[PDB]
């Protein structure tokens, strides 16, 4: 699927942070973005080996070092941290089914994302209001990651419920309206 | 059996050189060590504009009456300017040898620059430059000189920028004339049916009045992209050795080995202890990169895998060449003037043949590895040059991972 991912991209070429047509300024990849990928590989290996050789259990759970007891239940059940945002959403919706669906949508909302683009500019380099909304989205994604960790009790629950409401409202509603407003400010709309 | 070139010297320092031959017509010229390299960016078109003004009349021969004289004997009058040398030459009959020399004397001294003419020649020069851009290979070689000799007087063109052309005055010209036209930097060269003693007496009679008084290559790239042009011209060069370095001969043999793009020409341009050694090709956009790859491979083959048969072929091509040239009177005089200006002496063809026959394959690949292998080139492109590779790919093509 990653090979198919690379194919569906070379047909169009990569994007640039300005979001403009970069056909006038393109360079080879071997000497310019290869040594850059090698440097990024080296930095990622530095972070991976300082995660392995120095703090090998800062991201895992201690209770996984006990054998599986079907009779004994743990006092607090978590998935690993990268599932937390989803975990929060699931816990937030009162209905079980609702939670499952919202959870799925949490990931799927992204797929839905290319149909929500209502701006005449591709990138957010020249779009400050949608930049603010994007960083608020990153902020409450971090909040949902924290909440998942917190146990079920006040006021963690309410935050979870709001944070999920704010997440879906920023992705679904606030960004296209903001893009319309930004197009109106540049005398385009 | 080729007759020797005999050189004499006047008090002025004007070396009068001549090489007699049976042909009854002669090419008498004056070679001056003055070009765009001696200009200081405030008079960047002084030599070119003086080269335009030099045939428009003198003090003794005012205006077109002067050229009426060179029509009267049926002689031909030519002049050219490079970055280092300026030449004023006349092709005439043998029996018209005195007056021609006298004519040349006026052209170098006693010349008259008319203010009226200055405006007319400014419009000529300006317009030509305004249309000179048309000649691509000239644009590409000027771009190659500029990007290879950035910050030096060797980057600036012979014609100069339109700016200076418009902003030039008689006095400035007078200066360039009075500064770079010294007698010790001048050679009176004659080829063909001339006697050396008669030419020496004529140089003593006229022309005896002429007054007696860090080059760097930067591996770089200039890319002039204009996609509306049908063809692309690309020149790639490295630093040359200079005039006085004998391995030039060996490098010439290397060029004779090279001799995919519609047009592929190799050059060894030499200036005073510097130069540009490389290749210029003119091609369709969709071929450019492949050409470059091809070309670089040949250079590395000459650095690594030169055989005796191609060296023998290059030696034969060089011999024939130098001897094919140096045939007509002009070509010869021209060689006498450049030889006295650059080497200080006329190198005979027997010495050239000795320096050619001492070249073998081992010293050719040694000298080619000295000048081509792992060197930073200067690249100048003009036209649809998007597929022309950038500097890392060309620089990586300047060596092989297998040696
Ligand atoms: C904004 C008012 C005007 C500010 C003017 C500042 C001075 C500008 C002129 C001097 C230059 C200063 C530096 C300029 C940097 C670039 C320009 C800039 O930063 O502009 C201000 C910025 C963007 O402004 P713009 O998009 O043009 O319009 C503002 C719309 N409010 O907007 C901002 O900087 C403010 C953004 C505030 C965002 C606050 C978000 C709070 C909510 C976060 C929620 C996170 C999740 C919480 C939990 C959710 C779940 C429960
Ligand atoms: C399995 C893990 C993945 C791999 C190995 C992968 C691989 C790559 C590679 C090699 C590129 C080209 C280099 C680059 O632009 O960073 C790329 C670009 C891209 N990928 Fe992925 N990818 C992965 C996951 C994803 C996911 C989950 C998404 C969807 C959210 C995605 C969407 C994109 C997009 C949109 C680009 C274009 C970048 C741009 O032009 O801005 N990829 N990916």
């Amino acid at each position: 699927l990653a090979i198919v991912h690379l194919l569906f991209l070379h047909e169009t070429g990569s994007n640039n942070p300005t979001g403009l047509n970069s056909d006038a300024d393109k360079i080879p990849f071997h000497p310019y973005y290869t040594i850059k990928d090698i440097l990024g590989i080296l930095i990622m290996f530095l972070i991976l080996m300082t995660l392995v050789l120095f703090f090998p259990d800062m991201l895992g759970d201690p209770d996984n070092y006990m054998p599986a007891n079907p009779l004994n239940t743990p006092p607090h059940i978590k998935p690993e941290w990268y599932f937390l945002f989803a975990y929060a959403i699931l816990r937030s919706i009162p209905n079980k089914l609702g939670g499952v669906l919202a959870l799925i949508l949490s990931i799927l909302i992204l797929a839905l994302m290319p149909f929500l683009h209502t701006s005449k500019q591709r990138s957010l380099m020249f779009r400050p209001i949608t930049q603010i909304l994007y960083w608020i989205l990153v902020a409450n994604l971090l909040i949902l990651t924290w909440i998942g960790g917190q146990p079920v009790e006040h006021p963690f629950i309410i935050i979870g419920q709001l944070a999920s409401i704010s997440y879906f409202s920023i992705i679904l509603i606030l960004m296209p309206i903001s893009g319309i407003i930004e197009d109106k400010m540049l005398k385009l709309y | 059996s080729v007759p020797e070139t005999q050189v004499s010297i006047l008090d002025n320092g004007l070396r009068v050189a001549s090489e007699q031959s049976s042909h009854a017509t002669c090419t008498v010229g004056v070679w001056i060590d003055a070009g765009s390299r001696y200009e200081t960016e405030k008079n960047n078109g002084a030599g070119y504009f003086l080269e335009h003004l030099a045939f428009k009349g003198t003090k003794n021969r005012p205006g077109n009456a002067l050229e009426k004289e060179v029509e009267s004997i049926g002689a031909h009058l030519n002049a050219y300017s490079t970055r280092e040398h300026t030449a004023y030459l006349i092709k005439a009959l043998s029996k018209d040898l005195p007056k021609v020399v006298e004519l040349l004397a006026d052209i170098v001294q006693n010349s008259s620059l008319e203010d009226s003419q200055i405006e007319k020649e400014r419009d000529v020069i300006l317009r030509e430059m305004q249309e000179n851009d048309a000649s691509m290979q000239n644009v590409v070689f000027d771009y190659l000189h500029a990007t290879a000799f950035q910050g030096t007087p060797l980057a600036q063109a012979v014609e100069g920028p339109s700016e200076n052309v418009r902003r030039l005055s008689r006095t400035d010209l007078t200066d360039y004339l009075n500064r770079h036209y010294k007698a010790p930097r001048m050679v009176l060269a004659a080829a063909g049916g001339v006697e050396h003693q008669q030419l020496l007496d004529l140089a003593q009679k006229h022309l005896s009045s002429v007054s007696r008084v860090p080059c760097r290559f930067t591996g770089s790239e200039i890319r002039h992209r204009d996609d509306a042009l049908p063809l692309a011209h690309v020149a790639i060069a490295v630093e040359g050795p200079g005039w006085a370095n004998p391995d030039n001969v060996t490098l010439q043999v290397a060029n004779a080995i090279i001799g995919l793009c519609q047009s592929f020409q190799t050059f060894n341009i030499s200036y005073s202890d510097t130069g540009l050694l490389g290749a210029h090709f003119v091609c369709d956009a969709m071929s450019i990169d492949d050409m470059v790859f091809f070309l670089q491979g040949q250079w590395m083959r000459l650095c690594t895998s030169a055989t005796e048969s191609e060296v023998t072929r290059g030696k034969n091509i060089l011999r024939n060449a130098l001897v094919s040239h140096l045939d007509g009177t002009t070509p010869v005089c021209e060689d006498i003037g450049r030889s006295l200006l650059t080497y200080g002496r006329r190198i005979p063809l027997a010495e050239w043949e000795s320096r050619i026959q001492e070249v073998d394959a081992q010293m050719l690949r040694d000298i080619c590895s000295k000048y081509f292998y792992d060197q930073c080139p200067a690249v100048a492109g003009y036209g649809p040059i998007e597929q022309l590779p950038d500097y890392n790919r060309i620089r990586s093509g300047m060596f092989w991972l297998r040696f």
